[PDB]
């Protein structure tokens, strides 16, 4: 937690404060990765990066939506508050797609 | 090109007709074959039932979605009923792409 006092922040530690993480493993969001954006992990493993904002795009009749314009919100799916002595895993398995080709 | 479900082996045509019953023949043998029928017809019932398999909805959006519903409004005519005299009309055609999904 940070506090503002005239330019002297000082940053202090919740130990109390929680962190809401969940793995949309039913594809039921827009899919806004695999659209080549910033916020990867980094090259370089002794860098800290950080973490994008996740938004959306839905249908538009130009610059306005149509009824059938998505709404999502993200706290109507189950997530996990971890507090500091917690940890997120979860494990994925891909299913078969052919070889990269890495020959000419 | 049509829309609908491509089949290699689909429904089988059934075919039918009125055997031919033949009117009087003469008294004596000719083999110019038939031109004289009993002029005959059928009628009957046919049912067909088709299962059909399907797929519930997985959505996660928020907000409604867009539905076929009927206008509810003073009404001369009650859509997909009968008239006045018992002709059934449909009054627009209804296609099956209401819902969403992500792309």
């Amino acid at each position: 937690e940070v506090t503002t006092n005239d330019g002297v922040t000082t940053i202090a530690n919740n130990l109390t404060s929680t962190v809401q993480v969940f793995s949309d493993s039913e594809y039921q969001l827009p899919y806004v990765l695999g659209s080549a954006h910033q916020g990867c992990l980094p090259p370089f493993p002794a860098d800290v990066f950080m973490i994008p904002q996740y938004g959306y795009l839905t249908l538009n009749n130009g610059s306005q939506a149509v009824g059938r314009s998505s709404f999502y919100c993200l706290e109507y799916f189950p997530s996990q508050m971890l507090r500091t002595g917690n940890n997120f895993t979860f494990s994925y398995t891909f299913e078969e797609v052919p070889f990269h080709s890495s020959y000419a | 090109l049509m829309g609908g479900f491509g089949l290699k082996n689909p429904p089988p045509q059934i075919l039918i007709k009125n055997t031919p019953v033949p009117a009087n023949p003469p008294a004596e043998f000719s083999a110019t074959k038939f031109a004289s029928f009993i002029t005959q017809y059928s009628t009957g019932q046919v049912s067909v039932e088709i299962e059909w398999e399907l797929q519930k909805e997985n959505s996660k959006r928020w907000n409604p979605e867009v539905q076929y519903t009927s206008n509810y409004a003073k009404s001369a005519n009650v859509d997909f009923t009968v008239d006045n005299n018992g002709l059934y009309t449909e009054p627009r055609p209804i296609g099956t792409r209401y819902l969403t999904r992500p792309l």
